[PDB]
């Protein structure tokens, strides 16, 4: 997961 | 622990969930392609940050996308038009692409540490969103044997997502493509369909206990209304  | 409710932005359909999506539960949308099932979870990602008198959950959110269609930009235009700052609402939204169905599946378990992390933050995660749901399965498990084994392994996979929202207070939030007769272990299954005018159209499936009748709203820039 890694911010959008 | 009390669950929480998100508000869709859509009175009607608030009104019908009962207030809004659960936490501590798992709610399908399903229909045919174009029906709005990801415009509904794009929405669903920014509303749930707002704070809980404005219909939020304060919350984090994290999205496994199987089809490439999340859209960054998207998220942006809805928060822009709800007075949101842009850039945090997408630092708050954890993103991953699932590569196959075995991938997926493992992928509930990585996100389990996030969810830890952020447990006890001002922003836990709030909300996690699997679409599709389905896709991948229905690729990969195809033929005379298969209605058997993609049942089996898709229980196992909805018991790892209930089990998220119950021990961690969280909404799962999954979408499923629909051109009749299959199990399913949702929570609650809404329908979603694209009617007249290009209005989108809600009903709850098997649900006696929620208000009888159909939401109506349209895909708009703050993501729907009525």
């Amino acid at each position: 997961f890694h911010p959008a | 622990a009390t669950i929480g409710r998100i508000s869709t932005g859509s009175k009607s359909l608030d009104k019908l969930l009962g207030g809004g999506i659960e936490t501590q539960a798992i709610t399908e949308v399903f229909g045919e392609f174009g029906s709005g099932k990801t415009q509904l979870a794009h929405t669903l990602a920014v509303m749930v940050q707002l704070p809980p008198e404005e219909g939020g959950l304060n919350g984090s959110v994290m999205w496994i996308d199987t089809e490439n269609t999340f859209r960054p930009e998207r998220i942006r235009e809805i928060a822009q038009n709800r007075g949101l700052d842009p850039d945090e609402v997408l630092k708050h939204i954890a993103y991953a692409r699932a590569f196959n169905s075995n991938h997926q599946m493992l992928l509930v378990q990585q996100a389990e540490d996030m969810i830890k992390e952020l447990l006890n933050t001002d922003r836990p995660v709030k909300l996690l969103i699997v679409d599709s749901l389905t896709s991948h399965f229905r690729s990969e498990y195809i033929g005379r044997g298969a209605l058997a084994e993609r049942q089996q392994k898709l229980a196992k996979h909805l018991a790892d997502l209930h089990r998220l929202a119950n021990l961690y207070d969280i909404a799962v939030f999954v979408t499923n493509q629909v051109q009749h007769i299959l199990a399913h272990s949702a929570t609650l299954r809404v329908y979603l369909r694209k009617g007249k005018g290009g209005k989108r159209i809600a009903r709850l499936i098997d649900a006696p206990h929620l208000p009888e009748g159909e939401a109506v709203f349209s895909i708009t820039e703050k993501g729907i209304e009525d």
